[PDB]
Protein backbone atom coordinates (compact mmCIF):
# COMPACT_ATOMS: atom_id res chain seq x y z
CA UNK A 1 0.00 0.00 0.00
CA UNK A 2 2.93 2.30 0.76
CA UNK A 3 5.41 3.34 -1.91
CA UNK A 4 8.73 1.53 -1.69
CA UNK A 5 10.65 -1.61 -2.57
CA UNK A 6 9.09 -4.92 -1.52
CA UNK A 7 10.37 -8.48 -1.24
CA UNK A 8 8.18 -11.03 -3.01
CA UNK A 9 7.95 -14.05 -0.69
CA UNK A 10 6.44 -17.48 -1.35
CA UNK A 11 5.18 -19.60 1.55
CA UNK A 12 6.37 -23.21 1.48
CA UNK A 13 7.00 -26.24 3.69
CA UNK A 14 9.95 -24.45 5.33
CA UNK A 15 8.39 -20.99 5.45
CA UNK A 16 8.54 -18.10 3.02
CA UNK A 17 11.35 -17.74 0.47
CA UNK A 18 12.17 -14.58 -1.49
CA UNK A 19 11.55 -15.43 -5.14
CA UNK A 20 11.88 -11.87 -6.42
CA UNK A 21 11.67 -8.15 -5.80
CA UNK A 22 9.03 -5.60 -6.70
CA UNK A 23 8.53 -1.85 -6.50
CA UNK A 24 5.25 -0.22 -5.50
CA UNK A 25 5.19 3.34 -6.84
CA UNK A 26 2.34 5.69 -7.73
CA UNK A 27 -0.04 3.03 -6.42
CA UNK A 28 1.02 0.21 -8.79
CA UNK A 29 3.24 -2.73 -7.89
CA UNK A 30 5.84 -3.38 -10.60
CA UNK A 31 7.90 -6.58 -10.82
CA UNK A 32 9.26 -9.16 -13.28
CA UNK A 33 7.12 -11.69 -15.11
CA UNK A 34 9.22 -14.80 -14.42
CA UNK A 35 9.16 -13.94 -10.70
CA UNK A 36 5.41 -14.03 -9.98
CA UNK A 37 4.17 -15.51 -13.30
CA UNK A 38 0.84 -13.76 -12.73
CA UNK A 39 0.13 -15.20 -9.28
CA UNK A 40 -1.76 -12.77 -7.04
CA UNK A 41 0.19 -11.21 -4.18
CA UNK A 42 -1.48 -10.61 -0.81
CA UNK A 43 -0.42 -8.32 2.05
CA UNK A 44 -2.04 -7.15 5.32
CA UNK A 45 -4.24 -4.61 3.47
CA UNK A 46 -5.29 -7.02 0.74
CA UNK A 47 -4.46 -9.10 -2.33
CA UNK A 48 -2.92 -7.55 -5.46
CA UNK A 49 -4.23 -8.69 -8.86
CA UNK A 50 -2.16 -8.35 -12.06
CA UNK A 51 -3.13 -5.82 -14.71
CA UNK A 52 -0.50 -5.89 -17.48
CA UNK A 53 2.38 -8.10 -18.57
CA UNK A 54 5.05 -8.40 -21.27
CA UNK A 55 6.33 -11.97 -21.35
CA UNK A 56 8.89 -11.19 -24.04
CA UNK A 57 10.42 -8.43 -21.91
CA UNK A 58 9.76 -10.18 -18.56
CA UNK A 59 7.61 -7.50 -16.92
CA UNK A 60 4.27 -7.51 -15.10
CA UNK A 61 2.29 -4.88 -13.19
CA UNK A 62 -0.27 -5.27 -10.40
CA UNK A 63 -3.23 -2.96 -9.84
CA UNK A 64 -2.80 -0.85 -12.97
CA UNK A 65 -0.58 -0.07 -15.94
CA UNK A 66 3.17 0.45 -15.89
CA UNK A 67 3.71 3.88 -14.33
CA UNK A 68 7.54 3.76 -14.29
CA UNK A 69 8.17 6.07 -17.22
CA UNK A 70 11.72 7.16 -16.51
CA UNK A 71 14.16 5.40 -18.85
CA UNK A 72 17.95 5.34 -18.77
CA UNK A 73 19.84 7.94 -20.78
CA UNK A 74 22.93 6.54 -22.46
CA UNK A 75 26.32 7.27 -20.88
CA UNK A 76 24.91 7.88 -17.39
CA UNK A 77 25.80 5.94 -14.25
CA UNK A 78 23.04 3.97 -12.52
CA UNK A 79 22.57 2.26 -9.16
CA UNK A 80 20.97 -1.11 -8.46
CA UNK A 81 19.14 -1.37 -5.13
CA UNK A 82 19.79 -5.09 -4.85
CA UNK A 83 17.48 -6.83 -2.39
CA UNK A 84 19.36 -10.06 -1.79
CA UNK A 85 17.36 -12.75 0.05
CA UNK A 86 18.01 -12.53 3.77
CA UNK A 87 20.68 -9.87 3.40
CA UNK A 88 20.01 -6.18 3.88
CA UNK A 89 19.45 -3.88 0.88
CA UNK A 90 22.68 -3.08 -0.95
CA UNK A 91 23.32 -0.17 -3.32
CA UNK A 92 25.85 -0.69 -6.12
CA UNK A 93 26.68 1.84 -8.85
CA UNK A 94 27.74 0.94 -12.39
CA UNK A 95 28.24 2.39 -15.87
CA UNK A 96 25.80 0.38 -18.01
CA UNK A 97 26.67 -1.12 -21.36
CA UNK A 98 24.40 -1.78 -24.31
CA UNK A 99 22.33 -4.76 -25.42
CA UNK A 100 22.67 -4.60 -29.20
CA UNK A 101 19.46 -6.26 -30.37
CA UNK A 102 16.94 -5.81 -33.11
CA UNK A 103 14.31 -3.27 -31.94
CA UNK A 104 16.55 -1.03 -29.83
CA UNK A 105 19.40 -0.69 -27.35
CA UNK A 106 18.93 -1.77 -23.73
CA UNK A 107 21.28 -0.82 -20.92
CA UNK A 108 23.59 -3.62 -19.79
CA UNK A 109 24.33 -3.86 -16.06
CA UNK A 110 27.34 -6.08 -15.27
CA UNK A 111 26.40 -6.57 -11.61
CA UNK A 112 25.93 -10.21 -10.53
CA UNK A 113 23.80 -10.39 -7.39
CA UNK A 114 22.44 -13.50 -5.70
CA UNK A 115 19.40 -15.27 -7.19
CA UNK A 116 16.05 -13.96 -6.00
CA UNK A 117 17.04 -10.35 -6.66
CA UNK A 118 15.02 -10.38 -9.90
CA UNK A 119 13.09 -7.12 -9.82
CA UNK A 120 15.57 -5.03 -7.85
CA UNK A 121 15.11 -1.39 -8.89
CA UNK A 122 17.60 0.42 -11.10
CA UNK A 123 17.72 4.05 -10.00
CA UNK A 124 19.13 7.12 -11.72
CA UNK A 125 20.84 10.05 -9.99
CA UNK A 126 17.47 11.81 -9.59
CA UNK A 127 16.28 9.05 -7.24
CA UNK A 128 13.74 7.53 -9.65
CA UNK A 129 13.45 3.98 -10.95
CA UNK A 130 14.63 3.60 -14.55
CA UNK A 131 14.58 -0.19 -14.79
CA UNK A 132 14.50 -3.56 -13.08
CA UNK A 133 17.35 -5.96 -12.36
CA UNK A 134 16.93 -9.66 -13.00
CA UNK A 135 16.46 -10.40 -16.70
CA UNK A 136 19.85 -10.85 -18.33
CA UNK A 137 22.41 -13.31 -19.68
CA UNK A 138 25.35 -15.34 -18.31
CA UNK A 139 28.63 -16.12 -20.03
CA UNK A 140 30.43 -19.47 -20.07
CA UNK A 141 30.97 -19.58 -16.28
CA UNK A 142 31.44 -15.80 -16.47
CA UNK A 143 29.96 -12.59 -15.11
CA UNK A 144 26.16 -12.37 -15.28
CA UNK A 145 24.86 -9.26 -17.05
CA UNK A 146 21.36 -7.89 -16.51
CA UNK A 147 19.43 -5.68 -18.90
CA UNK A 148 17.88 -2.48 -17.61
CA UNK A 149 14.31 -3.76 -17.85
CA UNK A 150 11.92 -0.89 -18.60
CA UNK A 151 8.48 -0.92 -20.23
CA UNK A 152 7.95 2.02 -22.60
CA UNK A 153 10.49 3.00 -25.29
CA UNK A 154 11.27 -0.67 -25.94
CA UNK A 155 11.71 -0.05 -29.68
CA UNK A 156 11.69 3.69 -30.15
CA UNK A 157 14.75 5.53 -31.51
CA UNK A 158 14.91 7.89 -28.47
CA UNK A 159 16.25 10.75 -30.62
CA UNK A 160 13.29 11.95 -32.71
CA UNK A 161 11.24 15.14 -32.33
CA UNK A 162 7.86 13.37 -32.11
CA UNK A 163 6.22 11.93 -28.99
CA UNK B 1 -13.18 -18.22 -2.00
CA UNK B 2 -9.89 -19.85 -1.10
CA UNK B 3 -6.36 -19.40 -2.44
CA UNK B 4 -2.82 -18.47 -1.36
CA UNK B 5 0.24 -17.96 -3.59
CA UNK B 6 2.67 -15.16 -2.63
CA UNK B 7 3.13 -12.52 0.08
CA UNK B 8 4.88 -9.14 0.24
CA UNK B 9 7.58 -7.89 2.61
CA UNK B 10 8.82 -4.30 2.35
CA UNK B 11 12.59 -3.93 2.47
CA UNK B 12 13.67 -0.44 1.34
CA UNK B 13 12.63 2.75 -0.45
CA UNK B 14 13.78 4.25 -3.74
CA UNK B 15 16.76 6.44 -2.80
CA UNK B 16 20.12 7.11 -4.43
CA UNK B 17 23.05 6.13 -2.19
CA UNK B 18 26.00 8.35 -3.10
CA UNK B 19 28.45 6.21 -1.08
CA UNK B 20 27.89 3.10 -3.21
CA UNK B 21 30.84 1.30 -4.77
CA UNK B 22 31.36 1.55 -8.53
CA UNK B 23 33.39 -1.67 -8.88
CA UNK B 24 32.58 -3.96 -11.79
CA UNK B 25 31.29 -1.19 -14.07
CA UNK B 26 31.98 -2.88 -17.39
CA UNK B 27 30.18 -1.11 -20.30
CA UNK B 28 30.12 -4.27 -22.40
CA UNK B 29 28.39 -4.35 -25.80
CA UNK B 30 26.22 -7.46 -26.22
CA UNK B 31 25.02 -8.60 -29.66
CA UNK B 32 22.03 -10.94 -29.31
CA UNK B 33 20.71 -12.73 -32.39
CA UNK B 34 18.78 -15.86 -33.36
CA UNK B 35 18.95 -17.94 -36.53
CA UNK B 36 17.14 -21.30 -36.31
CA UNK B 37 15.07 -21.28 -33.13
CA UNK B 38 18.18 -20.94 -30.97
CA UNK B 39 19.60 -17.65 -29.66
CA UNK B 40 23.24 -16.64 -30.03
CA UNK B 41 24.48 -13.87 -27.74
CA UNK B 42 28.03 -12.56 -27.91
CA UNK B 43 29.45 -10.01 -25.47
CA UNK B 44 32.19 -7.65 -26.63
CA UNK B 45 34.16 -5.98 -23.85
CA UNK B 46 36.39 -3.05 -24.78
CA UNK B 47 39.06 -2.92 -22.08
CA UNK B 48 41.58 -0.08 -22.14
CA UNK B 49 45.19 -0.95 -22.91
CA UNK B 50 48.35 1.07 -22.30
CA UNK B 51 51.44 0.05 -24.27
CA UNK B 52 54.17 -1.84 -22.43
CA UNK B 53 57.46 -3.49 -23.41
CA UNK B 54 59.19 -6.47 -21.80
Amino acid sequence: LSEGVYRIMQRGLFGKTQVGVGIHMAGVFHTMWHVTRGSVICHETGRLEPSWADVRNDMISYGGGWRLGDKWDKEEDVQVLAIEPGKNPKHVQTKPGLFKTLTGEIGAVTLDFKPGTSGSPIINKKGKVIGLYGNGVVTKSGDYVSAITQAERIGEPDYEVDE
Amino acid sequence: MGSADLSLEKAANVQWDEMADITGSSPIIEVKQDEDGSFSIRDIEETNMIAQVK
